[PDB]
């Protein structure tokens, strides 16, 4: 870090931060390992290290991904969600992924397969 | 004949239809041999579901061991002399009590039984059978009523109030439990009458265990993905303080 | 401070040139809370890495453990015990001469006891429970027939097949109880310490020349993969004493 952080320290001393002018990429193989990278860099950079993200999905929009993304700052995602609800003590530290990603600015844009033109105004 | 009566008894209460709905029961209830003379079997309305209550029966040196909570002492009283067996698999039996009680001692471990049936399948005297003899010596075999026991072990969990009566659900070197399916928070089931499971297998004890039906269909039976293929290892939890046998 | 700790612990396992792969682990082990104000690090041998594990929170219990059992009886320890005969002539001269041959890596060689019920098997290592105490290491207590019913059938998995193999003092309850299925829990345990060395812990009810009745069949030589790290790390020993039930 010299730096503002990446995320880990395994990430942040490697980058020395993260720093201003930096055009970023990040490839994997079919499906494995390339969507949840970036969901859990600038999204702890956004709710861990200072900055208001203005976020863009693509195929996988936003309606969806917060089904996929409230169990990171608050434990969950195997007991299960994608089977329904939930037990009343396991109503737990949700209020708490309740409470690290809403007082905060993440700003995303829901729309797919738009070209530079859109985004860039 | 009995039907009948009861129908018009509460059909004031007792909604109608239904008939097609608990067809599976009705069907059943006729096909069985059914039928009874410490207690007797009545149905009761609870809430929006009928239940199979025990009363004792109106004709009313082992009850200072055979003491059990939550169920009556009018009732129980069944030997093994008392035998007259007139259906199949009350007679395959014949070597799951008499060698049911000679190394069945304190921690001797292995496989008792999961007796089943509908509601009311002559249970409370095999149940009050194969244990009294246990009992007739030092040995073990502890009757509890969990339909009604654990109806405030809900809120009972307190204060030592209930707290010093539940950890022997735990300690008594056997113990059974009985009609549960009867109601249901999913706490208990791994808190009040789960917690008698994991605790007796660690270091193994030869406990007896009852239901109103039997392990190998009570694993699909709760769902008013998840328990399914996670309703059937309680069943589990189940299958290795017993070895199953029919009551037909 | 840490890492030698952590290095004379599993010497026997790890290598000169382990330490500086995973130095910045053991760094990181070091400079982080050693204590806590719900777990502490402990370093663990992984193949060729070092890793950092957290096992939960006199000084005689809290510097001791149990998998997939109750607490209630356990308190036994070494010497006071009324020794019976031939039982426990010698029984407590394997885990009190050796209370300092425990070796981190240095082959401090293990016991396996097997025999009859309510007398020796796990209150053995009960024993060592209240006995290795004092000193400040972990002894987690396993139980075996109480660990595959939640892994004969399938919360996470993958996860407590490693603080149960990195902290230095073990114990293991009922081998052969209840190829296979029984496979990523208690088979690689028996394989992997042959380059990592410390003192190991088995026990049952069933000796070296019954362990294997159990263990169920396939119909072959595909099963002794593992048996040969029990006839070199102690004795075809057993114990027929007295009854604590």
């Amino acid at each position: 870090i010299t730096g503002i952080p990446t995320g880990f320290t395994e990430l942040d001393r490697m980058t020395s931060g993260f720093q201003r002018s930096d055009l970023i990429i990040v490839a994997a193989r079919p499906s494995v390992g390339k969507t949840a990278f970036a969901l859990n860099i600038a999204q702890n950079v956004a709710t861990k290290t200072n900055e208001n993200v203005a976020i863009f999905s693509l195929e996988m929009s936003a309606q969806q991904l917060v089904m996929r993304m409230l169990c990171a700052e608050g434990n969950i995602n195997a007991q299960n969600l994608r089977t329904g609800k939930l037990t009343p003590e396991d109503w737990g530290k949700l209020t708490m992924a309740m409470g690290s990603l809403s007082n905060a600015g993440i700003y995303i844009d829901d729309t797919p397969s738009i070209r530079v033109s859109d985004i860039r105004a | 004949q009995d039907v009948q009566a009861f129908l018009k008894e509460n059909e004031e209460v007792i909604d109608q239809k239904m008939i097609e709905k608990s067809l599976n029961k009705l069907y059943e209830y006729i096909e069985q041999s059914k039928n009874c003379s410490g207690y007797h079997p009545k149905l009761v309305v609870n809430g929006r579901s009928i239940d199979i209550e025990y009363y004792e029966c109106p004709v009313k040196k082992q009850q200072s061991l055979m003491k059990s909570m939550y169920i009556q002492q009018d009732l129980l009283g069944a030997t093994f002399q008392q035998v007259d067996i007139s259906d199949p698999s009350r007679l395959a039996m014949f070597q799951h009590v008499t060698d049911f009680l000679k190394s069945y001692n304190e921690t001797g471990k292995g496989k008792g039984l999961y007796l089943y049936g509908k509601f009311g399948v002559g249970k409370t005297f095999m149940l009050a059978a194969i244990a009294n003899e246990l009992a007739e010596k030092e040995y073990s075999s502890m009757i509890v009523y969990v339909p009604e026991f654990v109806r405030e072990l809900k809120n009972s969990l307190q204060d030592q109030t209930l707290e010093e009566k539940l950890n022997m659900v735990k300690t008594t070197p056997v113990l059974m439990l009985d009609d549960i399916g009867a109601e249901s928070t999913s706490w208990v089931r791994d808190e009040v009458i789960g917690t008698v499971l994991q605790h007796r297998m660690s270091q193994q004890l030869p406990t007896f265990f009852s239901s109103n039906f039997s392990p190998d269909e009570l694993k699909h039976h709760f769902t008013y993905e998840k328990e399914e293929v996670k309703a059937a290892r309680l069943m589990e939890r189940i299958l290795y303080l017993a070895a199953p046998i029919r009551l037909d």
